């Protein structure tokens, strides 16, 4: 019942 | 060239759990694609025109942890499997694809950029079949035109015997209708 969390990212080139 | 990608992890197990409970994420946000996690699942989100879009089957009705506290979904469409939150500051916002190329790419959570042939509005074929285990956790990941503009987000895999030959996606068109409706 918590929030969704950003745990990482993807950088596009 | 061609389109390439890499991933950077920003949080560990413990921090993710705590941020989940507080709804507060003070971390710097960057990149076109966010790797998201809930208590039980991980998946992707793509930022397009200032909204971070993902699948309902990952996010449900949940808020997104943010710098000012939990962010409420601005768009929720259950049957279309689509949700969106206003993109936190720092996410790189993608441009929807115009030209209408049928030569696509799917970007996975592993930051691979894989060739897809668009077969219809919401469908594309993986030019090389992949194991379903490889695609798992990539929902919400972008399908891109050759220019790098976004055609939609990964929704579901068509698979048999553990191998996926094709993917269903949510077209940027469905995002605008969802925005127009609400
Ligand atoms: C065509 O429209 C669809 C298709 C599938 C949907 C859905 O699928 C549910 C959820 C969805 C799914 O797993 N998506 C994926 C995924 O990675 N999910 S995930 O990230 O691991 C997750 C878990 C945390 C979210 C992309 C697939 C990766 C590999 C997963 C491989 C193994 C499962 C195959 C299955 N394929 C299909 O269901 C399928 C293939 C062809 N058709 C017509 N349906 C499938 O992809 N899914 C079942 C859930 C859902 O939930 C909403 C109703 C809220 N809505 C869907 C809708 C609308
Ligand atoms: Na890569």
């Amino acid at each position: 019942k918590g929030s969704v969390v950003i745990v990482g990212r993807i950088i596009l080139s | 060239a061609p389109i390439t990608a890499y991933s950077q992890q920003t949080r560990g197990l413990l921090g993710c759990i705590i941020t989940s409970l507080t709804g507060r994420d003070k971390n710097q946000v960057d990149g076109e694609v966010q790797v998201l996690s809930t208590a039980t699942q991980s998946f992707l989100a793509t930022c397009v025109n200032g909204v971070c879009w993902t699948v309902y089957h990952g996010a449900g009705s949940k808020t997104l942890a943010g710098p000012k506290g939990p962010i409420t979904q601005m768009y929720t469409n259950v049957d279309q499997d689509l949700v969106g939150w206003p993109a936190p500051p720092g996410a790189r916002s993608m441009t929807p694809c115009t030209c209408g190329s049928s030569d696509l790419y799917l970007v996975t959570r592993h930051a691979d950029v894989i060739p897809v042939r668009r077969r219809g509005d919401s469908r594309g074929s993986l030019l090389s079949p992949r194991p379903v285990s490889y695609l798992k956790g990539s929902s919400g990941g972008p399908l891109l035109c050759p220019s790098g503009h976004v055609v939609g987000i990964f929704k579901a895999a068509v698979c048999t015997r553990g191998v996926a030959k094709a993917v269903d996606f949510i077209p940027v068109e469905s995002m605008e209708t969802t925005m127009r409706a609400s």
